Order: structure tokens, then C-alpha cells, then sequence
């Protein structure tokens, strides 16, 4: 519900080290090719960061309808950037409950 | 062990055919049939279908 | 053998560090990837290099 939005600008923006901070599978990205990042470039780089469950992982994409995209988190109708999701079980659990 | 999932060892077995040009020596199990001629019958000759 | 990250990779038409430098495929790349995790035999706590 308060997602932080972190502006990047004015930099050498360098996506081959996106792998190594982030233990991910992929990087699904619906505007561009995630193989063709680096050779163009792009006029600002917004950041947007939240924590879900495993269930609605899938309405994070443009045009879907559920609980996170309708009062949560909703995207445009023509996204060109990307989205990464992963795994958190071990840094983010606790036995009593994570409130 | 501890690392995440995006890091873990990954066998890959990359299975790389290519198409039938030469006379065929590699594929498994479909019964042969006689051979009869002069005649509309449907045919599987390596592979392909008519 | 490779790493998690680098399983998409095994793919035509792409780029990265196996598919630039290591191990490339090729355009019209006919065939099947098999793909399975083996952290159970290729890992040890000391690091497998």
C-alpha cells in the first residue's frame, strides 16, 4: 500500500550486475527485450518495490483485475519496463507471524 | 547451500537434431508394413506423411 | 552445468555471458532443453570450484 519510488537518472546505467545483487529466475520485461537493455538507452528510470505473496504474483502485468491491482498496485495499459519476483522464504518469516 | 534459489547448480542436457537430409539412422518405435503399390493409401516414409 | 540466472540463456537469438562468450546457439536452432535443478550433488558447504 506504500510502495517507496526511488527516481534514477543521470547515471551509466549497467544491467548485467542486476543478477548478481538478486538471486532471480528471470527478468520479464513486456515493452522491451530483457537481452537488449544495454545498446539503447532510455530518458528516466523510476523504481517501485513491495512484497506479495505467491498467488497474486501474476497481477502484477498491464491489465489484470484482483486485490493488489485494484487497491494496491495498479499498472498503465502500455507498460515498457520490467518487473522481477523472488522467492523470500528465508529473510522474511518468522514462526509467531510476520505483522 | 545457503544461496538463493537464482543461484543454485543446474544440470542442462541440450538435446540438438537436425532435420532429415541424409539417409535417416536415429528414431524408435513405429511397426513397418509391407509395401504395396499402384494404389491411393496414405504413406510414412521417415517421417512424413501423404 | 550453470547457474540459476543463466538457465534462459540456452536460448536462440540471445545475449548475456554463456550465449555471448561461453556457449552460443544457433538462429534457427532446432532440438530440446532439459533443464533440472541439482543442488543436492553439484553444491558443498565448503563451495564446489
Amino acid at each position: 500500500y506504500a510502495w517507496n519510488r526511488k527516481r534514477i537518472s543521470n547515471c551509466v546505467a549497467d544491467y548485467s550486475v542486476i543478477y548478481n545483487f538478486a538471486p532471480f529466475f528471470a527478468f520479464k520485461c513486456y515493452g522491451v527485450s530483457p537481452t537488449k537493455l544495454n545498446d539503447l538507452c532510455f530518458t528516466n528510470v523510476y523504481a517501485d518495490s513491495f512484497v506479495i505473496r505467491g498467488n497474486e504474483v501474476s497481477q502484477i502485468a498491464p491489465g489484470q483485475t484482483g486485490n493488489i491491482a485494484d487497491y494496491n498496485y495498479k499498472l498503465p495499459d502500455d507498460f515498457t519496463g520490467c518487473v522481477i519476483a523472488w522467492n523470500s522464504n528465508k529473510l522474511d518469516s518468522k514462526p509467531s507471524g510476520n505483522y | 547451500p545457503t544461496y538463493g534459489v537464482g543461484h543454485q547448480p543446474y544440470r542442462v542436457v541440450v538435446l540438438s537434431f537436425e532435420l532429415l537430409h541424409a539417409p535417416a539412422t536415429v528414431c524408435g518405435p513405429k511397426k513397418s508394413t509391407n509395401l504395396v503399390k499402384n494404389k491411393c493409401v496414405n504413406f510414412n516414409f521417415n517421417g512424413l506423411t501423404g
